[PDB]
């Protein structure tokens, strides 16, 4: 249904040089063959006009085989030909001016703009949209095309013939935009400078560099959320304010009107943490952003994550202790199940809170309900309103701590109604309401830098060498589980009964692949003789060789990603501080930074970073003089050698 | 400047950095003169005057960017290189910006198995910076890959 | 042994024949003066064969005397006409000598004297093996050309050379060119060969001829794994289709790599040898998409259906020997007293019952399975091997052997349950640890499963092939030491040992440490075994079974490098085992075919990529 | 004693154990022997090569 779109694709450019074999114009047109245009269009029913298998004319096929003699005589003889885009579902709008453009190189592009050319030609096909598509996209005008080829001499050459320097997209994104999202970052910050040279202080109400595209996002927003690591270092130089240089130790004073956390404008903080492309993480660690988390953490966002930290454990255990001193009534009847299969001699209170004991824990168990609303009440309306399931494809795949704590508050609240309409099964949620209650601890052990990164490797196990385990576990314990099972099948279960009934003996099977528990042996009846081989093979490739492998998968792991679990969780520092300064009100939490109103810089918030800058004479030394005008190492330098043929050898 | 690449063009803007010091992309005759008394040599205020009207094309005496990188090309260093080496560092290079970084030398070294621990990994660099910077240029890291 | 044996006691007797001749040692320097006096005799009985057949000339020849050379052919007969008459050493001219020498004025000198081009080397010193250290090919253009001599090959073509010449493996001239260790330079000499092949009398010239096995160059390059000559013929084969700034187009020729629909492709011959740089064509340029194209399209969405089957299979094997049928026993448990626990048999023949006719189509489902992977599996065993010829097969793959073995299992167990024998639950306890550990193989369309499974058999066969040498030194030791110390004590206390086939398996879970121990603490044990128990719990739970986690350990990151590239090897050896089974109505011809658009009667796979505007600049 | 296996498990066949036990055990042997006994291993196996150079330099410190 999807893979139609590539062959689809491929069926054009096989259509499309079919069409230029079987015609005379054409194949004169992809090679030069200056004899034989004159010859052709002197007659009368060669169609000039004449469309191939995209709308390509006689100068789009000598301008995309880059044939400017034959370019020459084609413009002589044929007027409309500046003109006429293309029509088909691929390449549409693309005029002969676009190709000269994006062959980096032309004297056809001087040619056809004195040739009444037409820049605002929109090439708006299937073919000029970014999409995990299209190995390209370089925009939508003719200015944008020129921009990102890093051509500096068209760019000139095309403004000066009426060119539009601000003129959006379907995307709604700008030339500056385009820009950014480039693969070639430091081409493309001299082409930035060139761009807004131009620009020449438009009265367009935020010139240029302001303005958002159909999302809604400024040009120094689109290098953060994209990873533009290049192009942000950049942007920033206009930002900073640099105060004073007391010799080495300098004082610059950064411009926080759109990195720190605003009113209801979405901030940069907040589109960093809400986006993929890991490479969006590196912004976090830039010298006004690292600076200023920081100086978020240490100061208002740790002491609050400690004071959430501590009520929501005196939360727990006010529900572990109304569920230790739960109400339970001894059995009825008199075991009426027969023997050997029933054990239990309690049983659960219809409704008896009649004692003063029962109101201490009735105090108790009203905290853990009006608990378990307010925690439905602060994250359900991001389901309530993001979607239930089928729209909500965002934080049930995003935040696996999410998914616990709303299963902690529904559990309570299923105990909430057993209780009331007196049913049976309440051992079952208060397993699930105690267990996923206790591991949101777990949640709070990122803020103390010892447990932080130790949280990040546990779920990076479980969605990781955990379950590339558990399905060859589960192919294992099902083959051995019903081996087991079928040489016991005729025996007598009152000795060794671990294989009695196929439930059982998935279950047994399963500890002694784990050895958590010893393993049957009588030593009293000679057992069946194939149990001998069969848990003799079974306890070499689960005692010695799969379980031993799981050590060495999980310790190949761990010294692999050892410095990503260290950007991991300093990503998690930021994605904490954002929302604590989200749903906690403002009288709480101070708007980090500095003012302006009374040290007259205007609105602004300010950030003042110092920095004891550097020494090494030796490099200025060689860019002054340019001005000035009239032992551990043996064991380095043989991990040198050693990338080295590693690398020229591959 | 006409063959300008993106590695060196990467190396003299961080060097057109921290030679200004009021963070635009002017440099005043009086901010080079900063730089040159902390050389030990001192100016006499119209030898700054001689070495910014030497080239000034646009004629402001404020040095833009454009006009210092096509200077580092009078004053060019050499173009001298090979055609494996500069794809095999745009490979480690993760971020583009013409430095290898600690931890982007600790990802080449754990693709290649390797096991290096932090210190090592410091002590490559020891060996492979000259001007002294923890940090990795691309002169840096030709003079290593075929030379010592 | 007896070769080397046999050469060195040949390559020291022509030595010896050397030093009691006159002349030759007078070839074996230069010795002008004395080879003036020795020529002018009645007769100098000029062959006299020495250990290997050779002349005085081959003699002057081999040690480059060019001066005695030059001599030596005025004074002669047909010895520059002449062969070495003998064994390994065989056929081998003096023009095939001067040649291999890589630098002569002797060539000239010899071909000056009408000398034999074609001369065919077939000793055995010339034949490859490991046994010979060098293929330089049968003929002298085959020789001249793979020594890197330019100047010679342009001098034999010139005095009518032999450009074909087929050999004893059929090889051509360029053949053998690319079975040479030095790839850099086989890459200049193979242009030089072609221009002189040009056309005339067409045979499919000879980048299309084949050897005596059936081989292309092209086909030769991927299957010895010469990747540096394998780029240099795809260059013939691809066809750059337009340029647009930096996004290219190229049209490559898809019709020596993919299967058409029968005789052997290029990534068919890949996956059947075994060499390290064979498995490297699976990652170059048209090569690379040709794979992705059909396991994304028609290979995991036939790879999941068939494992879905099979796992469907397994189920409804499994379930109808949960429910097999059994009867109380009937022979009186007094049979032997208190030390038999055996209370349900086996019934003969009972079936009247509506919950067995439901259970008997489970059995005759199970049963149909097991002649079907029978008539897929052994009918290609019978080609290749036989009994034990299916040793590659052995030690390649283990999943040939486990799906023969499972559908082995059911036929050995329905012959027990029609003639009613005695024990089924020996052929179904393997039927059943064979029949789900296949699904093991169904585990490499994933990305997650797939180098996984390759690490389980590479400890299994490497890393525990090992350790259970040294276990089983251990482990009879000292459940014979174990033994000897409580047979003469009460086998109802601590019964762990009381006769020596349990006294094995009393200590082969000790050493992995799945039961507890010998401990009864209410009556004396021996002082000998506190001991000797105490020096087998540290070289069994602290030595040994730690070493083992060190060894698992360090092998999984040291060759995690080659399990990454042994799955993709073995998306190409299911792709193409899919591609043979399945008919031609489902799985399409991969590419496009060019017959409708005017390019001819191939198949084209086209790529289209962006090379990196700075490479442009490279470019200048 | 379940999380470190120095005791072996609540298993008492001849008597039928309530059916959530079973479950909940079982997450209890992975979060267990079977993911947090390794990761210790793991992890202690990680930092001891890490800190190979350091703590013979701070041994050397513990002879002055
Ligand atoms: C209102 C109701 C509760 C009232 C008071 C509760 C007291 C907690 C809040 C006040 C103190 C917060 C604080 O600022 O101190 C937090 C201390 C550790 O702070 P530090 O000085 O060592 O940081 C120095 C870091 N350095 C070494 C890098 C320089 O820790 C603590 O007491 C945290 C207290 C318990 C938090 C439970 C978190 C859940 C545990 C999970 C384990 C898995
Ligand atoms: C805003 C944040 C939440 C604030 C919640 C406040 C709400 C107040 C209630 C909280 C818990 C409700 C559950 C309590 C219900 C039962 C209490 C009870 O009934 O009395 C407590 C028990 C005695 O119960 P009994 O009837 O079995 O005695 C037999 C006596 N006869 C013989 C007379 C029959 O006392 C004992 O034994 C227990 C021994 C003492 C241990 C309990 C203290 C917790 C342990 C550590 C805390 C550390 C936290 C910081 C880290
Ligand atoms: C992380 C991945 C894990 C994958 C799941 C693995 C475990 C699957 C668990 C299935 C059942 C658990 C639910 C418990 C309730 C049903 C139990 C059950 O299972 O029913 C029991 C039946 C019959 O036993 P009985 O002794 O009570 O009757 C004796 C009758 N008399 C006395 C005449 C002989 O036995 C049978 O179902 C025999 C049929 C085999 C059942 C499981 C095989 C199907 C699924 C396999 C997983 C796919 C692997 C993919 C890789
Ligand atoms: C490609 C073609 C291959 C397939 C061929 C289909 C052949 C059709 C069927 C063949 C027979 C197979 C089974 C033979 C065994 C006898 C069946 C039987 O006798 O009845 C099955 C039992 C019923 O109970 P009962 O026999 O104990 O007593 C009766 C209840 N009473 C206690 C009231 C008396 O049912 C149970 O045990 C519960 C069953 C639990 C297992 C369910 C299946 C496992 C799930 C697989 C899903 C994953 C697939 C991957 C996609
Ligand atoms: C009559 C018998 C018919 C039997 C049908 C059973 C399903 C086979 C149907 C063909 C689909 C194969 C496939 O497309 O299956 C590739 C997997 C799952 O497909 P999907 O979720 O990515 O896309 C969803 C695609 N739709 C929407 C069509 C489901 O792709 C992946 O997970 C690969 C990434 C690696 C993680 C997977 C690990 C799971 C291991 C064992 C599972 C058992
Ligand atoms: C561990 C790897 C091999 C697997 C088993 C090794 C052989 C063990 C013997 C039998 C096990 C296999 C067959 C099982 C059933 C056969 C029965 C049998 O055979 O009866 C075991 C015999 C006698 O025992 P009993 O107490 O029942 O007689 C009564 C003596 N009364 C009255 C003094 C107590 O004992 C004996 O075979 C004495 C044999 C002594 C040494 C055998 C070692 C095998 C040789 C080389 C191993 C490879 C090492 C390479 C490195
Ligand atoms: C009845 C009395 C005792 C008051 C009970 C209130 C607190 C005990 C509860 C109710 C609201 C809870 C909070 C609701 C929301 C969150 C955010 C939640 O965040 C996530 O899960 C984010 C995970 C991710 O981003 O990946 C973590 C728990 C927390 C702090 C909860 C901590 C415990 C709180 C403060
Ligand atoms: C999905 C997570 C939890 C890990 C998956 C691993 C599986 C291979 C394991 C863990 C969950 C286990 C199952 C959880 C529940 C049960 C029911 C339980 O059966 C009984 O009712 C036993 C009777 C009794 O306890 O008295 C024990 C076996 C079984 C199938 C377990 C068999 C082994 C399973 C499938
Ligand atoms: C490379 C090789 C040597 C692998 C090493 C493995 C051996 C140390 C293990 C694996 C299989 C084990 C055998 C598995 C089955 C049996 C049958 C078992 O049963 C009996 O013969 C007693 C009969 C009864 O129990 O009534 C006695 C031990 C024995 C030989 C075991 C002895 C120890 C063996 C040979
Ligand atoms: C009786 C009815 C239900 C038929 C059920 C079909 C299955 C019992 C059989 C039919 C064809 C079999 C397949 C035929 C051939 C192969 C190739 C075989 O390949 C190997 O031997 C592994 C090594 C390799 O080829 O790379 C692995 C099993 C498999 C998929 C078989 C798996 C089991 C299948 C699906
Ligand atoms: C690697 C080793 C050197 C470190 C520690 C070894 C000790 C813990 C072991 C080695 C020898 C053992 C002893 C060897 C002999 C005996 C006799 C043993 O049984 C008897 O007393 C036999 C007679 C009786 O039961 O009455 C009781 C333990 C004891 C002291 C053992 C206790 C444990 C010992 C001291
Ligand atoms: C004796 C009976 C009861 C059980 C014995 C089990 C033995 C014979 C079987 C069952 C499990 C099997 C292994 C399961 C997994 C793998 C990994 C695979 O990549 C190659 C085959 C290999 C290595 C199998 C080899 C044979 C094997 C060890
Ligand atoms: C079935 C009932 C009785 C108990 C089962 C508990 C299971 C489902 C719960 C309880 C404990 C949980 C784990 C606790 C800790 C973490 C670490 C966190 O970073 C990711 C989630 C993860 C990995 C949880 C996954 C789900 C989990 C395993
Ligand atoms: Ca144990
Ligand atoms: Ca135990
Ligand atoms: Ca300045
Ligand atoms: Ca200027
Ligand atoms: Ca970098
Ligand atoms: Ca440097």
């Amino acid at each position: 249904r999807r893979e139609s779109w590539a062959q689809s694709r491929d069926e054009q450019n096989l259509l499309q040089q079919k069409r230029i074999w079987e015609s005379p114009l054409l194949l004169a047109a992809k090679d030069n063959d200056v004899q034989a245009l004159n010859k052709l269009l002197k007659y009368e029913d060669c169609k000039v006009h004449q469309r191939g298998a995209m709308g390509e004319t006689a100068l789009h096929i000598a301008a995309l085989y880059d044939n400017l003699e034959a370019a020459m005589v084609l413009m002589e003889a044929a007027p409309e030909l500046v003109f006429e885009p293309m029509t088909s579902e691929l390449y549409e709008g693309q005029t002969a001016l676009h190709i000269a453009v994006v062959n980096q190189n032309m004297n056809l592009v001087r040619a056809l703009l004195a040739r009444r050319a037409s820049v605002s030609a929109r090439a708006t096909g299937t073919a000029f949209r970014r999409s995990p598509r299209n190995l390209i996209y370089f925009g939508e005008h003719p200015l944008s095309f020129a921009a990102c080829v890093n051509s500096e001499e068209i760019v000139r050459l095309l403004i000066e013939h009426g060119a539009d320097i601000r003129a959006q997209d379907s995307l709604g994104n700008t030339v500056l935009h385009i820009l950014i999202l480039q693969p070639n970052k430091t081409f493309a910050c001299q082409m930035y400078n060139l761009l807004l040279s131009y620009d020449r202080h438009g009265d367009h109400l935020q010139p240029l560099d302001l303005v958002p595209n159909h999302q809604g996002l400024t040009p120094f927003k689109l290098a953060g959320v994209e990873g533009n690591t290049v192009m942000f270092q950049h942007l920033m130089q206009k930002r900073k304010h640099t105060q004073w240089t007391y010799g080495p130790l300098t004082s610059t004073l950064y411009d926080l009107t759109e990195i720190d956390s605003s009113g209801d404008e979405q901030s940069l903080l907040e589109l960093i943490i809400t986006t993929k492309k890991r490479e969006a993480r590196q912004i976090l660690d830039q010298t006004p952003v690292k600076e200023l988390v920081s100086l978020k953490w240490k100061r208002y966002g740790r002491p609050y994550f400690c004071m959430l930290g501590a009520i929501y454990l005196l939360y727990i255990i006010c529900f572990t202790m109304c569920c230790i001193y739960r109400p339970l009534k001894p059995r009825t009847n008199n075991r009426t199940s027969p023997r050997d299969n029933t054990l239990l001699q309690q049983k659960l209170l219809q409704e008896a809170y009649v004692t003063p004991k029962d109101d201490i824990r009735l105090v108790g168990e009203l905290v853990t309900v009006i608990g378990a609303i307010i925690i439905l009440l602060v994250e359900v309306p991001d389901i309530f309103r993001m979607g239930v399931t089928r729209f909500f494809g965002q934080t049930i795949l995003g935040g696996p701590f999410h998914v616990l704590i709303i299963t902690y508050a529904f559990m309570v609240l299923v105990t909430m109604v057993m209780r009331l309409i007196s049913a049976s099964g309440e051992v079952v949620p208060m397993s699930f309401a105690l267990v996923l209650g206790w591991c949101n601890v777990m949640y709070f052990a990122r803020g103390f830098q010892m447990l932080g990164p130790f949280t990040i490797m546990i779920q990076k196990m479980i969605f990781g060498d955990l379950m590339r385990f558990c399905w060859l576990m589960a192919v294992v314990i099902l083959g051995f589980a019903s081996a087991f099972y079928i040489i016991f099948q005729t025996e007598d279960p009152e000795e060794l009964g671990h294989f009695y009934d196929y439930p059982m003996a998935l279950f047994s099977t399963f500890e002694l692949f784990l050895t958590i528990i010893d393993g049957p042996a009588n030593y009293n009846v000679d057992l069946p003789f194939m149990y001998s081989i069969t848990y003799a093979a079974f306890a070499i490739i689960a005692t010695l060789l799969m379980l031993n492998l799981l050590i060495a998968m999980m310790g190949d792991t761990h010294w692999r990603v050892a410095h990503e679990r260290d950007e991991l969780w300093r990503a998690q520092i930021v994605a904490t501080t954002v929302m604590l300064e989200r749903k906690l009100p403002r009288c709480l939490w101070p708007r980090s930074g500095i003012c302006g109103r009374e040290y007259g810089l205007g609105d602004r918030w300010f950030l003042r970073v110092e920095d004891r800058q550097d020494l090494n004479r030796q490099r200025i030394q060689r860019y002054a003089q340019a001005f000035h005008t009239r032992r551990s190492t043996s064991r380095s330098s043989a991990n040198w050698e050693r990338l080295r043929q590693g690398t020229l050898r591959r | 400047a006409d063959q300008l690449t993106e590695e060196q063009i990467a190396e003299f803007k961080e060097a057109f950095s921290l030679f200004d010091k009021d963070g635009d992309g002017t440099i005043t005759t009086k901010e080079l003169g900063t730089v040159m008394r902390s050389l030990g040599q001192n100016p006499t205020e119209a030898e700054l005057q001689d070495m910014i009207n030497e080239v000034d094309a646009d004629g402001n005496g404020t040095i833009d960017f454009p006009e210092f990188l096509t200077m580092m090309a009078r004053k060019m260093k050499d173009t001298d290189s090979e055609e494996e080496i500069r794809e095999a560092f745009r490979v480690f290079d993760k971020d583009g910006n013409g430095y290898i970084s600690a931890a982007e030398l600790r990802h080449v070294m754990t693709n290649l198995g390797e096991k290096l621990t932090d210190e090592e990994v410091d002590e490559m660099i020891r060996e492979a910076d000259i001007d002294g910077d923890g940090q990795v240029n691309y002169e840096e890291f030709v003079q290593m890959m075929t030379a010592k």
